[PDB]
Formats: C-alpha cells, structure tokens, sequence
C-alpha cells in the first residue's frame, strides 16, 4: 500500500471567510474517529458537496497499490487496475508547507500540512503521529468518495 | 604578478567575440567543429564556451602599464 | 606602556580599503556584513523549527 492518510470526515461549514470563488468551495471539515480537522477546496461544477454530508478521504502517494513506483506521469491510453477506480473524485498536487504549533518541541501535538492541487488548496491539521509521510514537495494524490447513511 | 579581476567583464567578452568573429570572417581558420551556421557570432561564441580563443588582453592601468591576461584563463560568468 | 596596546593605535580600516574587493574574497562593506550576520542569526532561528 502507498496510503499516506485515510479518515472519514464530516462537512460542518462552507465558506465562512466570505471569499466565494466560482466553481470552487471551501469545506471546513472535522474528523469523527480522530479529532483532526480539514479545509478542502472541491470543484462544485464537477462534484458537488453540501454541508452535513460525510465522505471517505484517502491521501495516497501512488495509484498503483501493487508494484509501487509512483512514476508521476499521466497516460490516458493506459488502463491498469489502480486505486482511483474505487472513488469518485481524484486530485493530484504537491505538499508545499508543513507548519505545526511547536514551541521548541519537535513533532508537537498540532501539525498542519498544506497541499496545493494545482491551485486548489488544502489544510490537514491534526496529531503529528498520523502525518509522518508528508514532506515538502511530495507529489501526493487526493482520493475521495461521499457516503450517505 | 597580476592583480586585477580574474573574471572576464562584459566589455572584454564583447571585444574578444567581436575581433574573434572577424578572426573567423574573410576565410579565416576556425578551431571547433561546426553544425553549419553562417553567422560568425555564433561560431565565435561557441569557441568562448570552448575556451579555445587564444587572444591576450592588455588591460591598460591608468599609469600606462598593462597586464597580459589570457581569454583561455579568464573566468566567464 | 601597554596603554598603547590597550588603547588600540587606531580602529582597523574598512575591509574594502585594505584588502580590495575584486580579488580578495569575502571583503564586503560593514553595512553588508551587518546585514548578512543579522540574517544568519534570523535564519538559524527559523531553520531551528
């Protein structure tokens, strides 16, 4: 497996900072199993999300769950069994900032990793025990699916 | 005993490539292999990256003295 | 008369009057030395975490 993160979130607020971009919406989410939080920009034109909804979230570093080599090139002419076919919404962007709440203490209780999916930003703050895999300039994928119960 | 800049300046490169490009024209012999251009400035600028231009420069200090630096030994930017 | 060494005979000259800057590496102005050293002190603090 090449999974760097996996949790089931829950949308609690949408655009509180007032900056309402067209076709992009903020999603202040919170986890339920853990106590992490999430800021996510999704494409509303393609994959709409409203508040109160709950969705699976997986952040991988490769789609090839077997034979992990993460070559980093898109070929639409290749059909191979990958990880993307299980989920509905797949992004691809760098990690550009890791800035926690430390006070001269390495790997503190709060650690925030900032991912930028070609412009669509993402904050993933929580316990630093989960976010070990994230380094600066690490090409990670975002994999997402909404589940209703 | 020569104490000036070891770096070739911009005007040094301009005059060396100018005269060397005229030291290519009028059937003058060339010292690198060429992919086939007709502009002598490209030819003279490829010998600069080759450090094959043999020109010695007399950098006139204002007394009337000079130091003889070589384009072979001058460090381009 | 060690006062002639206690009181130094002058301050030392600027680093680009003595030891000219075109040949002699790391001979910069006093203002630029102060700027480089303040940024080294700040850079170590931000690169600590």
């Amino acid at each position: 497996a090449g999974i760097l993160f996996e949790d089931i979130f829950d949308v609690k607020d949408i655009d509180p900072e007032g900056k309402k971009f067209d076709r992009v919406s903020r999603l202040h989410c919170e986890s339920e199993s853990f106590k992490m939080d999430l800021i996510l920009d999704v494409n509303i034109q393609i994959y709409p999300v409203d508040l109160g909804d709950k969705f699976r979230l997986v952040i991988a570093s490769t789609l090839y769950e077997d034979g992990t080599l993460d070559d980093g090139e898109y070929n639409p002419t290749d059909d191979r069994p990958s990880r993307a076919d299980q989920f509905e919404y797949v992004m691809y962007g760098k990690v550009y900032r890791i800035e926690g709440d430390e006070t001269s203490t390495e790997a503190a209780t709060r650690l925030s990793a900032y991912v930028s999916y070609g412009g669509l930003l993402m904050r993933l703050q929580g316990d630093a025990n989960n976010l070990h895999g994230f380094e600066v300039d690490s090409r990670v994928y975002l994999l997402m699916k909404k589940l209703a119960f | 005993k020569r104490i000036t800049t070891p770096y070739m300046t911009k005007y040094e490169r301009a005059r060396v490539l100018g005269t060397r490009a005229l030291q290519i024209a009028m059937c003058a012999p060339v010292m690198v292999e060429l992919e086939g251009e007709t502009d002598p400035l490209l030819i003279a600028m490829k010998e600069l990256k080759a450090r094959k231009i043999p020109i010695i420069i007399r950098r006139y200090l204002p007394d009337g003295s000079y130091e003889d630096w070589g384009v072979d030994e001058l460090i381009i930017t | 008369r060690r006062k002639y060494q206690k009181k130094a005979a002058a301050c030392p000259d600027p680093s680009l009057s003595v030891w000219r800057p075109d040949i002699y590496f790391a001979s910069v102005s006093e203002t630029f030395e102060t700027k480089v050293d303040d940024y080294s002190q700040e850079w170590a603090a931000q690169t600590e975490k």
